């Protein structure tokens, strides 16, 4: 509950906390991702 | 063949058989009426475009 | 149609027949210079050339 | 028309997500190399698509350097061969599609480049043909310059069958048995036929990641946005 | 030392089948056939292309475990 | 626009707020029932022209074999 | 061809989603006519019953088999209006051909 | 601003019916589909030369130098075909569900229809493989159908004796500025639609219930655009060449023709049809008709009844009438011989048949069954 | 009138409180 | 009819003032150059080829063996000339006659505006000239003033080192696109 009060309540936090996740989800994505792609080939 | 004006130009020359099997084909019974020797200055020597005329 | 197969409807076809051939009669005279038709246009004395 | 179809073969990208085997490019580039390019060009293939693919820089920079290339009007204004560059394509084995005529019975060797992408079921096909100079049987006979491969249209190919057993060595020194060298030539010629191979499927399954994340989201998003009427209750009060 | 494509193994290894040797027989009675009748055009490339079929599909089943 | 769009009396309407209710309620308790049930009203009119679409492919197929198969009479 | 008919309707689907026939006609002219002509008690039966209909089309149900429409129950009531629209048209329609 | 009205009105506060199902997000898919065949038309554009000798080259350095080249030129001929499968379902609920007695937005949507297929059929011509030549002589060959300036139409577009380099460039100017007609008439296409509002897959009158189109049909339309854009990128990443032809990728050879000459499979139906017709001319016009047959749809409803929801044996006769366009696609496909050539002269004959006389008929029956005719 | 009859029941739509409001 | 009520109220009847001059001509003229330009412009896009090595070759040939090419040319190159004669008495009737209190028609006015101005330069650099090339350049290079990011998007521009046929391609596709959304 406190997250949505917090970072998800507010549109700005709102638009804040997807943008700074995006940055770094592409990290992560990215790199579980080639992960995967080379355990396959 | 040489492609003469962007189109396949076929030139033939043709057997005694060819010859004589053409001419046997019937003028008035050919989809389109044109005896052999009237497409042919030389019986031995046939030349044609290569469009069909289908397309 | 049942309400084209009319008295008036034939009548008032028939007082707009003129008209109609003059509008055709316009675009055939129009496709014929138009198009610079030759078939049709060599009949023409002077539009001949 | 009629023709012999090609088997399935299994090869190691047949999969969905399979990638090329590297080596079996590069053992397919020797081949080529050593036998298909007296006749076959490549004209849409240099050799500095082989970095990062077979060979390394220096490896690509001698393997260009080993053969000569005419380029460009010298200052005196005439031509000059010299050794070729990263940038440069691989060489013609003929001046023009004439002399490939004169010198190939008046068969015209196709352009290799995308034989694999030009020919309906290619891997398979070129495989066949290349391994398939049976006997012709009984009835039919070919002349000269043609060989009866039944996959090949009409099955009387110019071609002369190119692969002997032990026709090169391979420097990795696996057995040059024709089969070996033939599936390796059709890896390589698919990879000429398409260099992405390998970078495309790994944008298939970031791809497929992707989607098995989004879709139940966006679906849910949806669901949620329309869960209001979907749950909506409708009743009639005439007054009555 | 000759040195062995497998292809070949594997081809009279599938060659040793059933409708691999139906289609054998059928081709060679068929080229007999063309080598009896003297003056013929009957070739034999449809039995031909059957037995190819069968054997080239069971080459193909199991050719790949063999190549490096 | 919405306001003259259409006329209609005494037709009261109950509805709730999205984050109240279960977004997926009885998804495939129900689904799975439905999604069968409108099958069931819907197969006998679409599903047999796509099978006699199938016995043509096959049978054109297969006869077009048999036509380019050799005539064993022919020839001998 | 009264049981066919029956059979018929049952297939046509619309009396599972509790319409009657004449809420399935095409809104034409004539249509709209015979429908502002109705009385306001038929006419909020037909608006409710079309409401009703495309909920129950929006969430893919249908009504429970003991509410659905019995054949022999639907009522034509769209058509005495209907024909007279249409009687009305053709009448002006002929004076003007003539 | 007066535009955010105009934004408005037709996209956030315009009454749509809540019932439509998920068919009704085939045409905003088009439209997407428009977009981006015009995005990535636009990058094949920056590197594509319309010149014989430099276009295979051209469209050679596009996959292989030009970077993730490949994927743009993949994604534009994949998305093409995305289109024409939106296309086909788009022109199927239009169908089923009466919709063409909009009559003026089903006839801007065919003249859509026609613009399309001359675009594709351009850009097909355009990377100048042996298949794009072989294929543009083939239908420009069409035209000389014509029964007395057939010739003359046929060399001005070719711009010479034969499709030579003349073509390609004016082939390649004309592709380039038909997609944004397209566009101006599918603004047309949305204006004449709004002036009635859309249908509703029970075909009865949705004005007692209509919702907002924001919340509703914004996130079902992006939902139905992401289900499109997988179905597109495993299209393009996993199997770029099932639905293209290999004899594309040699150049093009006026000297060498291929055994077996197709149009790319969405053309196929109408190619059916016109290889079944024995005269040229009568395929020819067939072959029109059998798109134009669909403008002629709305003069043929003789139903009291809007939509094919209540309406069983003209569900019958039009699943009919999908499963012989499936027909006459296979047919296309297939080569002159025995007994494909029966079946497409029968399955023209069928198609004519259903659309022309066995739905009108069937209709008049629905109409006798409820005691309304 | 108007209080002859309740809300229908949403039972099967109704989630299983301020407190949840705030996750849900 | 909801096509032709667009007309009727914007083409037809549209209430107009009944003492505008001349000058309130020249939008209008704008307009129809447009489609002048878009016409000639696609009749030249039927034979040019965006390759260095031939379109000064294909700019020649429209001139000497398309029939009436030259005139299709030269009003493509004059028309554009007219173009921006029209356009610069329209600007200079809306500064005169405080027609600038218009503000989002003014401010759409100066977004076409810098859309004209690209699609000209571009054009001009289309036919390959020895002028083309080196004005290219030189605006091009204009873009490198950018602080930071500057040699990045010229190049990015550029598509290379130096403007080389990278650009000319792109900027056949970008001049060709760019009058279309001028008419949007
Ligand atoms: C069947 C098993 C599942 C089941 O029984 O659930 C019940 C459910 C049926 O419930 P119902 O009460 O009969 O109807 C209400 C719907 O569930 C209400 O939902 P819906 O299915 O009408 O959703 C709207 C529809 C809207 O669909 C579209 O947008 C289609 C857009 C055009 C087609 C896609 C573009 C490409 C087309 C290429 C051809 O979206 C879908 O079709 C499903 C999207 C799933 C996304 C991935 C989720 C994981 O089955 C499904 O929902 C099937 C679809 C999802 C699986
Ligand atoms: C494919 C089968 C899709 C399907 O599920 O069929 C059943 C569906 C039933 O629709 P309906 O009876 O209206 O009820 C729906 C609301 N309960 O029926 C429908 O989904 C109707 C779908 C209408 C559009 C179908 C388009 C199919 C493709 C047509 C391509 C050719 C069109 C003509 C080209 C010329
Ligand atoms: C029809 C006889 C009666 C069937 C009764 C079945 C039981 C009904 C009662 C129990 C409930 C079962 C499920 C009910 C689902 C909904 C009701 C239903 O499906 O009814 C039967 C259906 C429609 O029936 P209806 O339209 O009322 O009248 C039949 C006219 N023949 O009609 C059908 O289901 C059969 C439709 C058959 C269509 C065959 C089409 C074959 C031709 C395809 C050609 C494709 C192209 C071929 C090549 C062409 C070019 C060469
Ligand atoms: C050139 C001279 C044109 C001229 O005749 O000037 C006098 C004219 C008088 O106009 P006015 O006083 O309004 O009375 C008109 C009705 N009797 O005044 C005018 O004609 C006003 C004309 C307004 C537009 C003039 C545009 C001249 C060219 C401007 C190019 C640069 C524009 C700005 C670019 C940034
Ligand atoms: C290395 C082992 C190869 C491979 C993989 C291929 N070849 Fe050749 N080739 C040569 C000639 C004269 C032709 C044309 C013959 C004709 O058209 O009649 C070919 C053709 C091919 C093809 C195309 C088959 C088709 O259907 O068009 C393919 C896929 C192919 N070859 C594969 C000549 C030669 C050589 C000179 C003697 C040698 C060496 C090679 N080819 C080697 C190879
Ligand atoms: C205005 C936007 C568009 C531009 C600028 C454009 C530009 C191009 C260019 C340059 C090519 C050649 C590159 C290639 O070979 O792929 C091409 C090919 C093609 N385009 Fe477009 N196009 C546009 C819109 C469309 C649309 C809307 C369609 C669909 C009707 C379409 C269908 C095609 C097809 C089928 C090809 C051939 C692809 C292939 O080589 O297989 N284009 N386009
Ligand atoms: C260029 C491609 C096309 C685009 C972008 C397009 C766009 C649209 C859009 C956005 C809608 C509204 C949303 C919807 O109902 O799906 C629509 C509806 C419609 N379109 Fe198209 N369309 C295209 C092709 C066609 C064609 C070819 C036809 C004619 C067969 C057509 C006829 C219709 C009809 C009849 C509707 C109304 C739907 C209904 O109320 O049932 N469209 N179109
Ligand atoms: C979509 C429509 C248009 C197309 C297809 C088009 C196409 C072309 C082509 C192929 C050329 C090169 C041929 C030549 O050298 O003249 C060209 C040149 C040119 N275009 Fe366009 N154009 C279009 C619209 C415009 C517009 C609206 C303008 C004005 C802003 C314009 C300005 C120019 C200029 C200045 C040249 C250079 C002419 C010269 O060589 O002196 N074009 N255009
Ligand atoms: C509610 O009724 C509407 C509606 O109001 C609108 C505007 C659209 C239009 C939606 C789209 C996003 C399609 C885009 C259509 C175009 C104009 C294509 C043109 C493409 C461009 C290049 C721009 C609908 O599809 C629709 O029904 C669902
Ligand atoms: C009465 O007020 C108006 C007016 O109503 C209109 C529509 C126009 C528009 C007139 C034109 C013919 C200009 C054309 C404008 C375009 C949209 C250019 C787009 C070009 C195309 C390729 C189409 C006016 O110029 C005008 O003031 C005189």
């Amino acid at each position: 509950s406190r997250l949505y009060s917090l970072l998800f309540r507010r549109t700005s936090t709102f638009a804040l906390t997807i943008a700074v996740g995006a940055l770094f989800f592409e990290r992560a994505f990215d790199q579980g991702a080639d992960a995967i792609y080379e355990h396959i080939n | 063949a040489f492609k003469w004006r962007g189109k396949p130009l076929f030139v033939r020359h043709r057997t005694k058989k060819e010859i004589d099997q053409e001419a046997a084909v019937e003028v008035s019974q050919l989809r389109d009426p044109q005896h052999d020797l009237d497409r042919v200055k030389k019986p031995e020597w046939v030349i044609l475009i290569g469009v069909c005329t289908h397309l | 149609l049942s309400r084209f197969l009319g008295p008036r409807y034939r009548e008032l076809a028939r007082n707009w027949i003129p008209t109609a051939g003059m509008w055709g009669t316009v675009g055939a005279v129009g496709l014929v210079w138009a198009t610079d038709w030759r078939l049709i246009l060599d009949w023409v004395p002077y539009i001949n050339g | 028309d009629l023709e012999l179809h090609p088997p399935s073969y299994p090869w190691s990208h047949r999969g969905l997500l399979s990638s090329l085997d590297h080596t079996s490019i590069r053992r397919g580039f020797q081949v080529y190399k050593q036998v298909c390019s007296s006749c076959h060009s490549m004209d849409y293939v240099a050799y500095r698509h082989l970095v990062g693919v077979c060979y390394t820089e220096e490896e690509a920079k001698a393997l260009a350097e080993e053969v000569e290339v005419q380029d460009g009007p010298n200052d005196d204004g005439e031509m000059f061969m010299r050794p070729g560059k990263l940038s440069d394509y691989f060489p013609k084995p003929y001046p023009n599609p004439e002399a490939a005529r004169a010198a190939n019975n008046g068969a015209l060797p196709p352009d290799l480049s995308y034989i694999v992408r030009a020919r309906h079921g290619g891997e398979d096909y070129v495989f066949s043909l290349l391994t398939g100079y049976c006997e012709p049987p009984t009835g039919v006979s070919l002349r000269e310059g043609l060989y009866f491969n039944p996959y090949f249209p009409g099955q009387a190919i110019g071609m002369a069958p190119p692969i002997y057993t032990e026709v090169l060595e391979y420097d990795d020194g696996t057995p040059a048995t024709m089969s070996q060298v033939a599936k390796d030539v059709a890896t390589f010629l698919r990879w000429a036929s398409e260099p992405e191979h390998d970078h495309r499927k790994r944008m298939g399954l970031k791809m497929l990641l992707m989607m098995g994340l989004l879709l139940p989201l966006t679906y849910a998003m949806k669901r949620h946005k329309w869960s209001v009427l979907k749950s909506r209750k409708l009743a009639y009060r005439p007054p009555k | 030392e000759e040195l062995v494509d497998p292809l070949t193994t594997v081809r009279e290894h599938c060659e040793q089948l059933e409708k691999c040797v139906k289609a054998r027989e059928r081709l060679e009675l068929c080229d007999n056939r063309v080598s009896s009748r003297s003056q013929t055009e009957e070739d034999c490339t449809e039995e031909l292309f059957d037995f190819l079929h069968a054997r080239d599909h069971c080459v193909a089943h199991k050719l790949f475990k063999n190549l490096k | 626009e919405f306001g003259n769009l259409a006329r209609i009396r005494h037709v009261i309407s109950y509805s709730l707020s999205p984050f109240e209710q279960r977004a997926f309620p009885s998804y495939f308790s129900k689904g799975i029932p439905n999604v069968l049930r409108r099958t069931r009203e819907r197969i006998l009119r679409v599903a047999p022209p796509f099978v006699v679409v199938y016995l043509i492919y096959t049978w054109g197929n297969q006869e077009f074999e048999q036509s380019k198969r050799k005539n064993p009479a022919m020839y001998e | 061809l009264d049981g066919f008919r029956k059979w018929y309707y049952n297939a046509a689907g619309f009396n599972k989603l509790g319409l009657m026939r004449d809420d399935t006609l095409h809104e034409t002219e004539d249509v709209k006519e015979a429908i502002r002509r109705l009385p306001e008690d038929l006419y909020n039966d037909r608006m409710f019953r079309i409401k009703r209909a495309l909920d129950l089309t929006m969430r893919h149900q249908i009504l429970p088999k003991d509410q659905w429409t019995k054949y022999e129950e639907d009522k034509f009531y769209l058509e005495p209006y209907l024909k007279e629209v249409i009687r009305e048209r053709k009448e002006r329609e002929e004076w003007a051909k003539k | 601003h007066p535009l955010f009205k105009i934004i408005n009105h037709s996209f956030i506060d315009l009454p749509a019916p809540s019932n439509i199902s998920s068919w009704w997000n085939f045409g905003s898919l088009l439209g997407v589909c428009l977009m981006v065949q015009i995005i990535t038309g636009l990058f094949l554009a920056m590197h594509y030369t319309s010149d014989t000798m430099t276009a295979f080259s051209s469209v050679t350095h596009i996959c292989r130098d030009v970077n993730y080249g490949w994927l743009i030129r993949y994604m534009h001929a994949n998305g093409a075909s995305m289109f024409f499968i939106c296309l086909f379902l788009h022109v199927g609920r239009g169908l089923y569900y009466g919709s063409y007695t909009f009559m003026e937005t089903w006839n801007i949507g065919v003249l859509l229809l026609f613009a399309v297929m001359a675009t594709a059929f351009m850009g097909y011509v355009l990377p100048w493989g042996q298949m794009s030549f072989w294929g543009a002589t083939v239908i420009t060959n069409l035209l000389s159908a014509i029964p007395y300036i057939g010739t003359t139409l046929v060399e001005w577009i070719w711009g010479g004796f034969s499709v030579d380099k003349a073509t390609l460039t004016r082939f390649f100017a004309f592709h380039f500025i038909l997609p944004f007609i397209i566009a101006a008439l599918a603004i047309v296409h949305l204006l004449f639609l709004h002036e009635t509002g859309s249908n509703n897959p029970t075909g009865l009158n949705s004005d007692a219930d209509k919702i907002p189109f924001h919340p509703y049909y914004t996130i079902k339309d992006i939902l139905g655009i992401l289900i499109m854009f997988l179905i597109l990128m495993t299209l393009v990443l996993f199997f770029p060449d099932m639905l293209g032809d290999p004899d594309n990728y040699m150049p093009a050879n006026p000297l060498n023709t291929p055994p077996h000459i197709k149009p790319e499979w969405y053309f196929l139906f109408a190619y059916a049809i016109l290889r079944s017709i024995p005269n040229k001319l009568g395929g020819v016009l067939a072959l029109i008709l059998s798109i134009l047959i669909l403008a002629l749809m709305p003069f043929l409803h003789t139903s009291k009844q809007r939509s094919l929801m209540f309406r069983p044996i003209t569900q019958i006769l039009y699943w009919i009438l999908v499963a012989n366009l499936l027909i006459l696609t296979w047919i296309g496909g297939q080569p002159v011989e025995h007994p494909f050539i029966i079946i497409g002269q029968l399955a023209s004959i069928s198609y004519f048949s259903i659309i022309l006389i066995l739905m009108p008929i069937s209709g008049i029956i629905e109409d006798k069954m409820l005691k309304l005719y | 009138s108007h209080t002859d009859v309740k809300v229908p029941d949403f039972s099967d739509y109704r989630r299983a409180s301020k407190e949840s409001s705030e996750a849900r």
